[PDB]
């Protein structure tokens, strides 16, 4: 029952990233699927996971 | 090449977290080491420990049985005991021959007396025997860090 | 000997089944280029007594085992194979001749290490 | 301070300015000519000046080990402000 | 305070294997040759 | 950079070994990168009272190289007493 | 212990070390000029140019000797000394494990004989010193230039050479190839004046005169 | 003491023929490594996405070199020239000066970083701890004349990167 | 002083006679060399280099140093003929890039301070 549970994770990285817009941005211009905590955010504007 | 080279990155990473650069450390200076070495250094070299001999039987395995690899390197080039010493020849190269020398024994700078280890000895003189001499040269490396790793003396790093 | 070891261990020599003859047979051709020497020698004085000396031991102890063991030069190959760079060496400076003072004197302070 | 060249350029903390024709101002062209603002010739002498109470006064400057060197400057004269060599804060006798 | 630095555990460290474990793995070759036997003889069937 | 427990029986099976003791990665088993301030050591020759350096300087007690013979009945001697030889290891005398 | 930063002293070596000192010089009082034993134990042998093929070979082959191995082979130039250049071989033991030095002495121009027969290592360390001090070597099998560049001059680790050399080599489109010029440097290297005034180790004074 | 690598010699019975004919005709030891190169490809494969994850690294990495400053603002480098008489490249030069204060600060203070070979001997070297080695590695240029640094670019990334060093000293100074 | 030893030649004539065959080797070098490298030389501005090389030396007296000029130019000789050399170092006799150096007192007071 892995295969299904991760394909389950595999779709919920699609809502985590925000929707679909959020996750082709995120696959097409970081190169990632994965989502992470938020650790933090600087002044000129990166994401810290 | 990679499975091993990554296992020489994490060699590189102690090699930065004592000096300060991964490759040329200036560390081992006159009068003893430059200084002391990170907390939390040996517990990772020794989780390193553990997990190298895995892999490096991992490479015997594709490297020492396998058929082409042998028969591209076996025997091939011999080199004559007698010869290789006139020649100053040196390492494994004479290890490979069979003349029974290692400066780590014979003539042991340092602490090295105090470890104890066992040298691989060549065979046949040639290329295979040579190769194999360097992967069990890997395994006692890896047992004399074990030794070198759990009597670590209280004291300066510098005189 | 019973049963005739394989091989010494060093690739560069082969094992010789007979040994304790080749021995003697060396021994003796170095001796004899030894009494070619000058008496006055030291050369001929030391190398007769570590010779002699090599040739009693062997003729005495017919085992090759006990044989090395005494004899302290590892395997009787690399043994017979170190007489014959010995009687090599005799020979070729039989009329090196060393036993002449020195040629010359170094020229002046060619030795002194604080420059 | 920071002030601007009669050309136009950033005069450094060492007083270095290329003049009218000063033919090596091209490097300069298409580029800046890059000058710290943080002056420390200026950054010093606002600080206050320590009113420590004793004969002879240490300074390390500040930071323990991190500071420079241990020395003890003289708050002897009575016309001037010892300072630490190193850092340079000025020290004086509590108007004696 | 008392002086440390990178040091071992008290117990020392665990033992590093350095032996050469590679495994030992497959059929007698009588067993290889019989079962490619069978299976040709299978195929000519 | 764990896995499947489907793909973990396929690698293992395959690399004929229980990988999962030791894998190449690294997991949170690292040394922490905020270590607590080390209190370092000192030497030998610390202390406040007889550490005169006329009795421990090294350099200064260094001779120059003891002449033996200058141009200007004894057996025969060996450099080294002959080498002796080596034990067969054993743990695993042969590979 | 009393001494826990000087080294161990061995006097065990130094003395068995001098008495096969005093053996060679008994041996080939022919060739050898001077032996001394150095306070780490080190022996070192200083012997005739002439003896460069002999006295290795009494090294190489004799038994109570059993010197095969040639460590390394070296010229140290010091251009104060009558003949400028001085040669060290480093042979090392087997059965009798230790390490003897042996050094002669020749000038640019007298020739210093090849050993090669006595040790078939030398070949190469001996055409580095020619490649590299000058000191040409009699009958050698090939004593041509083996470390510096291709149609190179002078010797460079002879004291007397600059440091920077004397010419560079830089691409020219002018020619179209890589050219050799003479050498004009971007920043001359600050030659620092080290070696305080105050006399170091009084053991080893020079003698007044 | 020493181990024999290769004198395993095999033996010779109707099996141990049959299993090295094989071995030898069915080949094995082929599809071994066939079938372990097969584990490595279902693995995790290292790889660390870059620029995005950085490689880890220690509080002691030799980096771009900076010109630190005081508390005060104050620059901490008092011209001693140590630097400059220990870098073994002579990447660094120096010309000190009597200032308008007087504290002896350096006119010049150029280190050549085509010349530098990164060793960290001028930071151990400084007695006031002016001259470090920032944690920055990211400084590939692409004009010679910008690796070649001045005092004013120094003074500069030791702005900068100043957060940094100044962590990385507290964090460090203990066992220097 | 000066009595010394020789390298191979015994007077100024055999020496004399060794830089004979060495210019003889030189000559029948230069075309072949010049077809081989593709060489921007011609076949006489080939040559004159190479007498104007030997001559360059022509205040050479010793012979000691005779020999050793002439075992250079044989390890030159075997540089170039089995194509160990590269034609930029065959270039490397003839100046091209290198300007043409003044040789009068005054161009020099010109120039700037230099003898
Ligand atoms: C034969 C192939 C059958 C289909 C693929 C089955 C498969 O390998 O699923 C992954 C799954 C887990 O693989 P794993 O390498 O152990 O995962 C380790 C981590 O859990 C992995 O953790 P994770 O967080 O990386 O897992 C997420 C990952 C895991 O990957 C997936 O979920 C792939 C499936 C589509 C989503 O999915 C993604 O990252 C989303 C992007 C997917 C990229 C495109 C995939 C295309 C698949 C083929 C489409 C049709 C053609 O496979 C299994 O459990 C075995 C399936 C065996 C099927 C045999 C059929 C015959
Ligand atoms: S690391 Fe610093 S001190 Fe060392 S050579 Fe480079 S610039 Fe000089
Ligand atoms: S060592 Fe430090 S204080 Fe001295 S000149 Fe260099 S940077 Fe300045
Ligand atoms: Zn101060």
């Amino acid at each position: 029952m892995e295969l299904v549970q991760v394909l389950r994770r595999g779709l919920q990285q699609v809502s985590g990233h925000g929707g679909l817009r959020g996750y082709l941005r995120v696959l097409f211009r970081a190169n990632d699927v994965r989502v992470g905590t938020l650790v933090g955010e600087d002044k000129y504007g990166n994401k810290y996971y | 090449f990679f499975w091993m080279f990554e296992e020489r990155e994490k060699m590189f990473e102690f090699y930065e977290r004592v000096s300060g650069a991964r490759m040329h450390a200036a560390y081992i200076r006159p009068g003893g080491v430059h200084q002391d070495l990170p907390l939390g250094l040996l517990d990772d070299i020794y989780e390193f420990s553990k997990n190298f001999s895995f892999r490096i039987d991992e490479l015997e395995e594709m490297l020492t049985n396998n058929r082409i690899w042998r028969n591209r390197t076996v025997d091939i080039g011999v080199v004559t005991a007698e010869d290789a010493l006139n020649y100053g020849f040196s390492g494994v190269m004479l290890r490979g021959s069979g003349i029974q020398w290692d400066l780590r024994k014979t003539q042991p700078y340092d602490v090295y007396d105090q470890v104890e280890f066992d040298v691989p000895i060549g065979s046949r003189g040639d290329c295979y025997d040579r190769y194999l001499c360097r992967v069990e040269e890997m395994r006692q490396s890896l047992r004399i860090i074990s030794q070198c790793l759990n009597k670590m003396p209280p004291g300066e790093i510098k005189v | 000997a019973g049963l005739l070891k394989k091989t010494t261990g060093l690739v560069g020599l082969a094992v010789c089944e007979t040994p304790h003859e080749r021995l003697k047979i060396l021994y003796t051709k170095i001796l004899d280029v030894l009494g070619q020497i000058p008496k006055n020698a030291a050369y001929r004085k030391y190398t007769e007594q570590i010779t002699n000396e090599k040739l009693g031991m062997v003729k005495a102890e017919p085992d090759v085992k006990k044989l090395e063991e005494q004899l302290q030069g590892g395997q009787i190959e690399e043994v017979i194979l170190q007489a014959e760079n010995e009687l090599s060496l005799a020979r070729k400076m039989l009329r090196w001749k060393p036993w002449e003072p020195l040629v010359e004197e170094p020229p002046a302070n060619q030795w002194k290490w604080p420059i | 301070g920071v002030r601007t060249s009669p050309t136009g350029e950033k005069v450094t903390h060492t007083g270095q300015a290329y003049d009218d024709g000063d033919y090596r101002r091209v490097r300069f062209s298409d580029r800046q000519k890059e000058v710290n603002e943080n002056f420390a010739i200026d950054l010093i002498a606002e600080q206050p000046v320590s009113e420590v109470g004793s004969r002879v006064i240490s300074c390390d400057g500040g930071g323990g080990a991190l500071g420079h060197p241990r020395v003890y400057i003289n708050l002897d004269k009575e016309t001037k402000t010892g300072t630490c060599g190193y850092c340079g804060l000025q020290f004086r006798q509590p108007h004696h | 305070s008392k002086v440390k630095q990178d040091m071992p555990p008290p117990g020392g460290y665990g033992p590093i294997d350095y032996k050469r474990n590679l495994p030992r793995r497959g059929l007698s070759g009588y067993s290889m040759f019989a079962v490619g036997i069978g299976t040709l003889l299978f195929g000519y069937w | 950079a764990s896995a499947t427990r489907v793909i973990q029986l396929l690698r293992n099976w395959a690399s004929g070994r229980d990988l999962q003791a030791k894998l190449q990665l690294r997991y949170q088993e690292i040394s922490k990168r905020t270590q607590p301030p080390p209190k370092l050591p000192v030497g030998p020759s610390h202390k406040l009272s007889n550490n005169y350096y006329c009795t421990r300087d090294g350099r200064r007690e260094a001779m120059p190289p003891s002449i033996v013979m200058s141009s200007q009945e004894k057996k025969a001697v060996t450099p080294a007493p002959p080498i002796k030889r080596w034990e067969l290891s054993k743990d695993q005398p042969y590979l | 212990d009393t001494r826990p930063t000087i080294r161990p002293r061995n006097d065990v070596v130094h003395k068995q070390l001098s008495a096969f000192g005093q053996y060679v010089a008994e041996i080939l009082p022919k060739y050898v000029q001077q032996v001394q034993v150095s306070c780490f134990n080190e022996l070192e042998i200083f012997i005739h140019p002439d003896g460069v093929i002999p006295v290795l070979t009494f090294l190489r082959d004799h038994t109570n000797a059993q010197f095969k191995s040639l460590a390394d082979l070296t010229a140290v130039d010091v251009p104060t000394r009558q003949n400028r250049f001085e040669i060290v071989y480093n042979l090392l033991s087997l059965r009798f494990n230790s390490q003897i030095r042996v050094k002669t002495y020749t000038d640019e121009l007298t020739p210093i004989e090849s050993s090669v027969t006595v040790y078939k290592a030398a070949n190469w360390y001996e055409r580095e010193i020619w490649d590299m001090f000058g000191v040409f070597f009699a009958n050698h099998p090939d004593l041509r230039r083996i470390l510096t560049g291709y149609g190179f001059e002078g010797h460079p680790f002879r004291k007397d050479f600059p440091l920077s050399g004397y010419v560079e080599l830089r691409y020219d489109d002018e020619v179209k190839r890589v050219v050799a010029e003479p050498v004009e440097l971007a920043q001359e290297f600050r030659k620092f004046d080290l070696n305080s005034p105050w006399e170091a180790f009084p053991a080893y004074r020079q003698p007044p005169e | 003491t020493y181990k024999f690598v290769n004198m395993r010699e095999p033996s010779m019975d109707m099996k141990s023929v049959t299993d090295r004919a094989a071995q030898t005709l069915l080949w094995t030891e082929l599809v071994r490594g066939l079938g372990m190169t097969l584990s490595y490809l279902f693995r995790e494969p290292a790889t660390i996405n870059y620029p995005f994850e950085k490689g880890p690294l220690s509080p002691r990495f030799r980096g771009e070199h900076a010109l630190r400053r005081y508390p005060s603002g104050e620059e901490r480098c008092i011209a001693c020239k140590l630097c400059e008489a220990v870098c073994p490249a002579q990447a660094i030069t120096i010309e000190a000066e009597p200032r308008a204060d007087g504290s002896r600060r350096t006119t010049r203070y150029d280190i050549d970083m085509t010349k530098c070979i990164y060793c960290g001997f001028c930071q151990e070297a400084c007695p006031v701890d002016a001259i470090v080695e920032g944690p920055n590695f990211e400084f590939s240029t692409e004009t010679h004349e910008e690796l070649l640094y001045n005092k004013e670019k120094l003074l500069n990334n030791g702005d900068k990167w100043e957060a940094e060093i100044a962590a990385n000293i507290q964090a460090d100074y203990l066992y220097r | 002083g000066t009595s010394v030893k020789p390298i191979f030649s015994r007077d100024m004539n055999e020496a004399k006679r060794r830089v004979r065959e060495l210019y003889r080797a030189w000559y029948r070098e230069v075309p072949n060399t010049v077809h081989l490298f593709q060489l921007d030389i011609s076949v006489k501005q080939g040559r004159d280099k190479v007498r104007e090389m030997f001559m360059k030396n022509a205040h050479v007296t010793d012979p000691r140093v005779v020999d050793l000029l002439v075992i250079k130019g044989k390890m030159e000789l075997e540089e170039t003929i089995n194509v160990w050399k590269q034609r930029t170092h065959i270039m490397r006799f003839f100046h091209e890039t290198e300007a043409p150096r003044p040789t009068d007192f005054l161009s020099k007071f010109y120039v700037g301070h230099d003898p």
